[PDB]
């Protein structure tokens, strides 16, 4: 059987979905399910509705979990001729972290670690954290009053390189490397329905200089105003394209270099973007060998994104966005 | 170095026509192919390895391929073929199906059917890369007698001709 | 022809087992490519992009007192899920999938006959997960590296050997790392970047300190990173002699007894296995000049690996490492054999007597600029190459 | 060792004897032939 | 200065008809073209450079071009042509193929084929820019004999005509 999906809003195995698009990504905290239901209306018989606006779903792809998290919205349309459709949208369970507002009493974490400040910024909405990077210590953590549960995490995992995204179970994964799990060697002429590689040069940078200030206890004057600096370099770009991305917490040498290398991996991973459309419908961090000789790719790349699409007519295709082989 | 010109590739045992001798049965003399044992000066027998292409052609003609799915079904053990085809990578079957012709009257149609089947099965010699222009000359109707001479066109082990239309067979080292 | 028997030349049509009689047979073969029309130019371009998907078109007839029942059975078969096996009358057996079937049936105009217009498409499966093909063009060194790590840490514990041999064992380890350092320095040569300054500083810093190799973790990490740097310092031919010297250095045996001999033998085995692995990887990075050269290089590597496999089993030291070595040997075998026989497909052309390099290149390839390629493979003066010439497959 | 690991030479002699009694009908094997190499592989496989 | 006009371009040696003299063979007298050596007043011979266009036409007609791909192929060294064509930038072939006509019955058809081939080849005279209006008048059937009169329209080294449909070719300095 070609059958990939079987959606469950709660146990109701969707059998009417006229189309579907499921997107997973590392550049963000969530995903985006988008189902299309029929929903007939006979204007004499009784009709029943479903006002879910929050009733929880999952998308088992090809006999395996793909998503986990109709919370998004209901979008009942109309028309005379092809009307009566219902687009349901469903973000990832790590969402309220995105649309909430921090309500922690204190506001001033003292002598804490980024892991802990993240555990208490999440356990207010029951989103178990899959911490798999490391423990970094920091003296002063003051959250801007009611900023956002997601802005603060993104800020706390960017100044110490940590990808923050969501898994297939419904958890928040704060990683530092890859998800291992290597796979299919996509070769040009073997399965690529379509490809598009673009390694531009307007989004690269030779030297990244990180400056800031020291926020430790007792440290003042020069040792907290003058010294903290670092200059990391990407010996691949070319000419002197300098930069200065300033730091915003407890600027240690390691802290400086680490924020620096984080951005030096962001800019790197944006300077070779390979979108491939493959055929039939597990790669949110997977590495694959890719072979596209005409554009000179013979290298091992990491899939940043993954989009399954369907439409009963001509579809079932997967769009991957990959990660550069520096 | 310079010695190089000789492939280190060898050939395994090859089935051969009349390896086990003829078998008279008052209708004629068959061949009864098998494996030829070559003796030496001092004991030490050894299987022969000549006529590779004819060996493959005998392996192909004299082995039943899978039958076609019918509503009647087949006994679990009679559906022909070889389980070893589950592991090859060229996406093909092994054997022939000349013995699976749906017999009919007007033996001219049967002759044409057997021609089609024999040619479709022997094309696997070209597909494997062992011959280039295998062809059959099945021509008779008699009472039931039929003559089916087969030609297996081959090459040599050194490309001696320049500017050909096709592309040297991939296994021209068997000498075809 | 005059006596062309039609129904003994067209195959009886049938789809998915259900047989029917066809009245037509079409096909739409082809091949799709681009078409370049550079501006302001009297020139055009073409680039072949693949194979065009085939489609077949048939027309079935049903002229029988029970054509309604047959038509309905045919309709039930055509709407059965999935592709099926089709017998095209003039193209034989294919795997097709129905795409449309129009069923025209009048009553007061033509009663009795029913025509069906069928439209099939060549239908092949893929698999399910977009083609898990294996790059048999490549050697994987991770399994043998983890196996060597296990085998090293099993027989190297300089905290559990007799006190009057620990210094000798640790000195052996340090000498091995010194060998890898000298290898790197001899292969880098004219590298000026600051990485080359830091790597050298790290080698000294690790060889100066004393308590670094007293722990198996640090010893193995130093060895593996040293080999990784020696690999990443050059490419291909350059890394031959150096790696080969290492195989000679670690081809000795330990004189001590008990666990001391086992520790030193673990050091030597780790170095030799790692060097054989990386020498195979280095051979793979360069293209073969002749079949015999690739086969000789494979013979060298397989000899070293088999020797180490027989060492790792003589009195059943570790059976697991013997199994790991054997698997690595069959892997490097497949890779090196494919490299020798199929990386460039070399052929031996037989010319009628000796010819020049340009003449041979232009007769074989149709382009004399490739004569530069006939010099690395054939020995013989440029003005008399042959009369048997080894070159690429056209 | 824990199983037995018989003497190599004896094992190879037994393998060759089986191959000669079955396939070649009792005759010895030509050195450096197809059957010799087949016997050597089997042996390697049984060792594994 | 005012005495300028003289193209400083020179002409190299040219092959000439009957440079090496006729060769009687009792069927007729052919030409045997080669290189003509001009003597001087005091020794000092020198190769002539007259009749450039006819020399190019001879070099075209009397040089076998690459043969077409067949199913059997060609000997590595008989496939015609010149390796030097691998370096020219005009993307064309060197030589003619009138000696490669697939001979057939009804010599009128072979006449038409030889016409097509010779005209296709001699169009390269106009393509290179040495003539403008080459044309042949091959007209006979006999037993096998055939006449093949060839005309090579030329120009002069000074444009003396105004308002042409075409253009001064490219190489009107050879005098054509």
């Amino acid at each position: 059987m070609i059958k990939p999906m079987r959606i469950f809003i709660g146990g109701e195995e969707l059998v009417t979905y006229t189309s579907a698009q499921l997107q997973r990504t590392k550049k963000q905290m969530t995903g985006s399910l988008t189902v299309e239901i029929f929903l007939d209306y006979v204007p004499t018989k009784p009709t029943i509705v479903n006002a879910v606006r929050g009733k929880e779903i999952l998308v088992y792809i090809m006999g395996e979990l793909a998503f986990t998290g109709a919370g998004g919205d209901v979008s009942v349309n109309f028309s005379k001729g092809n009307g009566y459709s219902v687009t349901l949208t469903a973000r990832g369970r790590t969402k309220y972290l995105i649309d909430s507002s921090q309500t922690h009493p204190t506001g001033f974490f003292k002598n804490t670690s980024d892991k802990k400040v993240i555990e208490t910024l999440v356990k207010e909405h029951n989103v178990v954290l899959q911490w798999d990077a490391e423990e970094i210590d920091e003296p002063k953590v003051t959250l801007r009053d009611g900023n956002r549960i997601y802005n603060e995490i993104f800020e706390r995992c960017n100044q110490n390189c940590h990808f923050a995204y969501e898994t297939r179970d419904g958890k928040l994964l704060i990683t530092d490397g890859t998800n291992g799990t290597v796979g299919e060697d996509i070769i040009l002429g073997y399965n690529i329905l379509d490809f598009s590689a673009e390694q531009s040069e307007d989004q690269a940078n030779s030297q990244i200089t990180v400056k800031g200030h020291r926020t430790q206890k007792g440290v003042w004057g020069n040792d907290a105003i003058v010294q903290p600096v670092q200059t990391v370099a990407d010996s691949w770009v070319g000419a002197n394209i300098p930069l200065t991305i300033q730091h915003y917490g407890d600027a240690t040498n390691e802290g400086l270099q680490r924020r620096a290398k984080f951005e030096a991996d962001r800019r790197a991973a944006e300077s070779k973007s390979v979108s491939v459309t493959v055929f039939h419908v597990w790669d949110i961090g997977t590495v694959h060998y890719v072979e596209i000789p005409p554009e000179g790719i013979f290298d091992v790349l990491e899939c940043v994104s993954l989009t399954y699409t369907v439409d009963a007519k001509s579809t079932l295709e997967t769009k991957l966005e990959l990660a550069p082989p520096p | 170095c310079t010695v190089d010109v000789a492939d280190r590739r060898k050939r395994f045992w090859t089935t051969q026509i009349a390896a086990c001798g003829t078998s008279s049965d008052d209708c004629g003399d068959c061949a009864r192919p098998g494996l030829q044992l070559m003796c030496n000066g001092q004991g030490q027998v050894t299987v022969s390895t000549d006529n590779y292409a004819v060996g493959l052609a005998l392996n192909i003609l004299l082995t039943d391929a899978s039958k076609a799915d019918t509503g009647c079904g087949w006994t679990p053990g009679n559906r022909g073929g070889f389980w070893g085809d589950s592991f090859r990578s060229d996406n093909l079957r092994s054997g022939s199906k000349i013995r699976q012709v749906p017999t009919r009257t007007s033996m001219r149609e049967t002759v044409s059917l057997i021609r089609a089947y024999a040619l479709d099965d022997l094309k696997k010699l070209v597909t494997y890369g062992v011959a280039k222009s295998v062809d059959v000359d099945l021509t008779y109707r008699g009472s039931n007698k039929i003559d089916m001479t087969v030609i297996i066109q081959g090459v040599d082990g050194n490309e001696s001709r320049v500017g050909l239309t096709g592309e040297r067979i991939s296994n021209a080292w068997v000498w075809s | 022809g005059p006596c062309y028997n039609p129904d003994a030349e067209y195959l009886p049509a049938s789809f998915k087992g259900f047989s029917f009689d066809a009245d037509s047979s079409d096909s739409d073969h082809g091949r799709n490519g681009a078409e370049a029309e550079f501006v302001f130019g009297e020139r055009t371009g073409y680039a072949d992009l693949g194979i065009k998907i085939k489609s077949y078109q048939l027309r079935a007839r049903f002229q029988t007192n029970d054509h309604i029942a047959q038509t309905n059975a045919f309709i039930a078969v055509l709407e059965s899920p999935g592709p099926g096996l089709l017998v095209h009358p003039t193209r034989g057996t294919v795997f097709a999938a129905c795409r449309s079937a129009r069923v025209t049936d009048s009553k007061v105009d033509a009663a009795g006959v029913t025509y069906v217009e069928l439209d099939f498409v060549e239908a092949n499966s893929v698999l399910s997960g977009f083609g898990l093909v294996g790059n048999l063009v490549a050697l994987a060194l991770a399994p043998i590296i983890t196996a060597t790590e296990g085998s090293f840490k099993r027989h190297f514990s300089p905290d559990n050997i007799r006190y009057y041999n620990t210094e000798a064992v640790v000195s052996t380890m340090a000498q091995a790392v010194t060998q890898v350092q000298n290898a790197y320095l001899a292969i880098s040569g004219n590298d000026t970047s600051q990485d080359k300054w830091t790597t050298v500083r790290d080698f000294r810093n690790v060889l100066i300190d004393e308590f670094t190799f007293y722990s198996p973790a640090n010893a193995w990490n130093v060895l593996r990173n040293g080999f990784a740097i020696l690999d990443a310092a050059a490419t291909g031919s350059d890394k031959f002699n150096v790696l080969r010297n290492l195989i000679n250095w670690s081809s000795t045996h330990s004189d001590l007894d008990g666990e001391s001999g086992d520790a030193e033998n673990a050091i030597f085995t780790a170095v030799r296995v790692l060097s054989a692995a990386y020498l195979a990887k280095a051979y793979t990075e360069t293209a073969a000049t002749t079949v015999n050269e690739g086969l000789t290089q494979y013979d060298l590597i397989a000899a070293v690996l088999e020797q180490e496999a027989q060492i790792a089993k003589d009195d059943c030291h570790d059976n697991e490492f013997f199994l790991q070595i054997r698997a690595f040997a069959v892997d490097v075998a497949r890779v090196m054999v494919n490299r020798a026989y199929n990386s460039p497909s070399l052929i031996v052309y037989a010319f009628p007597g000796t010819v020049h390099g340009l003449v041979a290149a232009w007769e074989i390839f149709g382009d004399a600029k490739r004569s530069r390629d006939l010099e690395a493979r054939n020995n013989g003066s440029p003005w008399a190459v042959g009369p048997k010439i080894i070159s690429e497959r056209v | 060792c824990t199983i037995q690991r018989p003497d190599p030479q004896d094992l190879r002699n037994d393998i060759a004897t089986r191959f000669s009694t079955n396939v070649l009908g009792g005759a010895p094997i030509i050195p450096e032939s197809n059957e010799f190499y087949v016997v050597s592989l089997e042996y390697a496989m049984q060792e594994e």
